């Protein structure tokens, strides 16, 4: 806890957030066409630049606690 | 005696050893370990010094209250008339075969010439004078042998001393007893702050385990004051107090009375004879009258009266030695007068002290008198012998018989000391006169040839307190003076200094220097060795009391403007202008004061009893006049905005910009190229006051002196925080503005720090203004917590002090004008082209949780014990909601 602990920082995060970023763009690959590919690059500019920030903010959601909202 | 790195530090070691305080001064010294990081050779050296100083201090818990020992090396003299223009030297050589007083013990024993010793102790002589009896001469020498190595203890002694300050021998006597642990009080004539602080460090350098000190101001002569202090040292605790027993007394003299022979029995030379015995002889009498009234007969009081052997020896004495040789009757008075079970006299004849701090007469020769006749005493630390003459096992002999002890080391054995004094004076100055006459012409014989991410950062701040800018008061905290590069910045404001003197039109040719006082004394005023003492204390001592005349706005402070009412009945028939009678005729009823019409004129006027004017009063107020200002305020501000905006808003206006240059952001439009959608902004200004023209909103309405047509805009408390926006950095975002005064300026930060942890906002400011005015008294002073002189004039005169917290001397605190400012960032952007960084943001205060039925309560455990909540139900095992930490 009160040390430079960072263990539960590295174990239950930096792995599960590391997991469903591999598993999240593939969920978009299930909805890859759905008869777009008239606006695929649109949905790449739409959907894929969302989820990277979602990949960014969810890691920052861990960055509330473990040192910065530690108590 | 092997002193080096220690010595004076070794003296501090004994001083550290003295005030023991069981398990108190252990633990702080025990944390000389703790963080003993062996990475510095200095740290490792002190680590060696750690346990050794801890050792003896562990070995002296509960002991006799320290020594009286002087670990300084013994001394003598060093008078030299050197070769060239280097005429007279001075003193303080090293003294051959000395240093240690233990070495100076036996050296002061078997003395030369043809005498008993270096410090004998005579008595009565069968039916005559003072035969050097060995038995009395034994133990006194043995008492010094019982000193040096052995300590000297002084517990429960409770003595007063007349002896004055710096150069006096009683000064060093005072040094001994506080080291010895007595509780000594001291009188003096002169009383000031300069008198005060000198009697702080001596108490701070010599407070041993049981030592307190009282300074009293008291004139030793003029007997109408001598009774009350002697009363005050003996009164009942349910009166003035200080219920002591006064076990010993040493009064010393004053008043030189020099250079006058028999022909001058006139005035203030006259004043010495009343003060050297006549107040004194009643004082030892009355103390017995005080003592024997209570009946404390088992514990007498021992006096030590100074004597002198040079009676009829030295020259134009006047009445000094002649009143001095009138004391010895006290010996034979100790029989055939009933006071022997209450007092005891033991004389002290002390002669020929070196050491000019003050009153070392003929501080020139000191050395030829150690040859033509081998006799000693160029030694200023003779009080070491005196301090032995208060010690128990000697007081026993003082309970037997009075003691004449010639503490003069043997100067009486030379015949004709007077010319013998002059003979080395008349030759050694004459010897200097030889080579001095040689030196100048020899040069004249020569000279005629040639020719993360939510951490919050302190970024910028600038207080304008009662002193100058925020760079000033750190150094005034750091040093009493102003430290020239610090000093001219203080000297910039108040306008004494006239920076940009003009690169031309100086003294007709070229020449510019940052000068003073724009066009009185503009003359070129160099930044060097000047402006200390040509811009000092007049430049310093105007920012403290009497608050001013002609400042706020007048406020005479012994002349109070109260409106008393009266309804007299004589009549006037005065005159006036038209239509204003009607707001006298609306104001007062018709049956009093029918006007008239003012034919070919304005109107007409008065009549019957009229029931007005409620004239005026003259009233004196005690509690005020303490704080002040700075006699100049316009930096680079826009003129004629300042006709409307004055009383406090300038202070916060000059605050923010000086915070911004300190936080390195000029031109706060510079932020908006770190492009936002500009929803990031405004401050959290605060303060109960800012009234400061609202006085004009009430005292200057229905009384009709010029007020602008809109004052309710600048009436509020957010209106300053409006003017930081549109007249400066011009955001659109959030505005908080707490007040919370008498504890303000933090919740503004603390709710302001809540703003930035939320992503609702970024870079922000906090308030901090307040003000003093006429109505800044009266519910202040009447609140009786604020301040009050006269007992801040009376027992402490002290206009510079006026307030010392945690002292019991506090009677009211103080407040002044003030202006304080801070700015805060998200700290990620503070890494983005750095402002730069200063601090670190910690606390979260401000929840009272206590509802009594009064107001207010200062800070003991009222609140913030809900802060540091951090409970401890059973865990015993290491490593928001979190009830533990």
């Amino acid at each position: 806890l009160n040390m430079k602990y960072r263990k539960r920082q590295l174990v239950t995060r930096e792995a599960q957030i590391k997991d469903w970023v591999e598993n999240e763009l593939e969920a978009l690959k299930l909805e890859a066409e759905e008869i777009p590919s008239e606006d695929q690059n649109e949905f790449l500019l739409e959907r894929t630049r969302e989820i990277h920030n979602e990949a960014e903010s969810q890691l920052r959601a861990a960055q509330q606690q473990w040192g910065n909202d530690f108590y | 005696r092997k002193l080096s790195q220690y010595v004076q530090e070794m003296a501090l070691g004994g001083p550290i050893t003295k005030e023991s305080q069981p398990t108190i001064e252990e633990d702080l010294t025990r944390v000389y370990k703790a963080i003993s990081a062996q990475a510095d050779k200095q740290d490792i050296s002190s680590s060696t010094r750690v346990e050794f100083e801890k050792l003896y201090s562990d070995l002296m818990k509960f002991l006799e209250s320290s020594k009286e020992i002087d670990p300084s090396q013994t001394t003598q003299l060093a008078g030299m008339d050197v070769e060239d223009a280097l005429d007279k030297d001075s003193t303080k050589e090293v003294a051959s075969l000395p240093n240690k007083s233990t070495i100076s013990k036996t050296v002061s024993s078997t003395i030369p010439r043809e005498t008993i010793p270096f410090l004998h102790l005579r008595k009565k002589t069968p039916a005559g004078d003072w035969k050097y009896d060995r038995q009395l001469s034994s133990l006194f020498l043995d008492g010094l042998e019982k000193a040096a190595f052995n300590g000297v203890t002084f517990k429960d002694k409770y003595v007063l001393i007349t002896g004055a300050g710096k150069g006096s021998i009683g000064a060093e006597v005072l040094q001994g007893l506080l080291q010895g642990g007595a509780k000594v009080v001291v009188t003096t004539s002169r009383f000031s702050k300069q008198v005060t602080d000198y009697y702080q460090s001596i108490y701070a350098k010599y407070g041993a385990k049981g030592s307190t000190l009282i300074v009293v101001p008291f004139n030793q002569g003029s007997k109408q004051d001598v009774e009350a202090l002697i009363e005050f040292i003996y009164d009942t605790e349910k009166n003035g107090g200080l219920g002591w027993d006064l076990d010993a007394i040493i009064p010393f003299a004053a008043i030189p009375e020099q250079g006058i022979e028999l022909e001058h029995i006139d005035s203030k030379s006259e004043f010495a004879h009343r003060i050297m015995l006549t107040n004194i002889l009643r004082m030892m009498g009355c103390v017995k009258k005080q003592k024997s009234a209570r009946g404390i007969e088992t514990r007498p009081a021992q006096v030590i009266l100074p004597m002198s052997p040079n009676h009829g020896t030295f020259g134009g004495d006047g009445m000094y030695s002649e009143s001095k040789l009138s004391l010895e009757t006290l010996f034979n008075r100790w029989h055939s007068e009933s006071w022997a079970n209450q007092l005891t006299v033991c004389g002290a004849i002390i002669g020929w002290t070196r050491g000019t701090g003050l009153m070392s007469a003929n501080n020139i020769i000191a050395e030829g008198i150690e040859k033509m006749g081998v006799r000693t005493f160029s030694q200023k630390e003779m009080a070491f012998n005196l301090l032995g003459l208060l010690t128990p096992e000697v007081v026993e002999l003082c309970q037997k018989s009075p003691v004449m002890a010639d503490l003069n080391g043997g100067l009486q054995f030379v015949p004709e000391l007077k010319e013998f004094t002059a003979k080395l004076r008349k030759e050694l100055v004459e010897t200097s006169e030889v080579r001095k006459a040689v030196s100048i012409e020899t040069a004249l014989e020569h000279k005629v040839v040639n020719g993360l991410e939510r951490v919050i950062v302190v970024t910028g701040f600038a207080e304008v307190g009662p002193w100058g800018s925020a760079r000033t008061r750190w150094e005034m905290e750091a040093f009493g003076e102003f430290s020239l590069e610090g000093c001219v910045e203080m000297a910039w404001i108040m306008g004494f200094i006239s920076y940009h003197n003009g690169n031309l039109k100086g003294r007709p040719y070229t020449g510019w220097v940052d000068s003073k006082t724009k066009e009185p004394v503009d003359d070129k005023d160099v930044k060097a060795k000047y402006e200390t003492s040509i811009l000092e204390h007049s430049g310093i001592r105007l920012i403290e009391p009497e608050l001013f005349n002609g400042y706020n706005p007048e406020k005479k402070e012994m002349i109070q403007e109260v409106i008393v009412e009266e309804d007299l009945e004589p009549f006037e028939a005065s005159k006036e202008t038209a239509e204003q009678f009607k707001h006298q005729h609306g104001d007062k009823v018709d049956i009093f004061e029918i006007p008239e019409t003012g034919e070919y004129s304005v109107k007409l006027l008065k009549g019957a009893t009229l029931y007005i004017p409620k004239a005026l009063r003259f009233d004196r107020l005690v509690a005020g006049q303490i704080p002040t200002g700075w006699n100049a305020k316009t930096y680079g501000i826009s003129d004629d905005i300042i006709s409307q905006v004055d009383p406090i808003t300038l202070f916060v206006l000059v605050s923010v910009v000086e915070a911004f240059i300190a936080s390195g952001i000029t031109d706060p439009y510079e932020m908006y190229k770190y492009v936002h959608v500009s929803e990031v902004g405004n401050c959290s200004g605060s303060g109960m006051g800012g009234v400061s023209a609202l006085r004009g909103m009430f005292k200057d309405r229905f009384k009709d002196e010029p007020v602008q047509n809109d004052i309710l805009q600048e009436s509020f408390i957010n209106t300053m925080s409006a003017w930081v926006n549109m007249l400066l950095i011009s955001s659109s975002g959030p505005i908080k503005t707490p007040v919370g005064a008498c504890a303000t300026s933090v919740e503004s930060v603390d709710i302001g720090v809540e703003t930035i942890l939320s992503g609702k906002a970024r870079i922000c400011i906090v308030g901090g203004y307040d003000d003093f005015q006429e109505e800044g008294s009266f519910e202040f002073g009447n609140m009786k917590a604020t301040s009050n002189t006269l007992e801040e004039f009376e027992h402490g005169r002290t206009p510079a002090e006026m307030s010392r917290p945690a002292t019991t001397t506090r009677n009211g605190f103080m407040e002044a004008q003030g202006a304080g400012i801070q700015i805060i960032m998200q700290a990620d952007l503070a890494l983005k082209m750095g402002v730069p960084i200063y601090g670190i943001v910690a606390m979260a205060a401000t929840a009272t949780d206590k509802i009594g039925r009064s107001v207010p309560a200062p800070g003991k455990g009222i609140l913030t014990t809900a802060r540091e909540h951090h409970s401890s139900v059973k865990y015993a095992s290491p490593n928001k909601r979190d009830p533990r930490i």
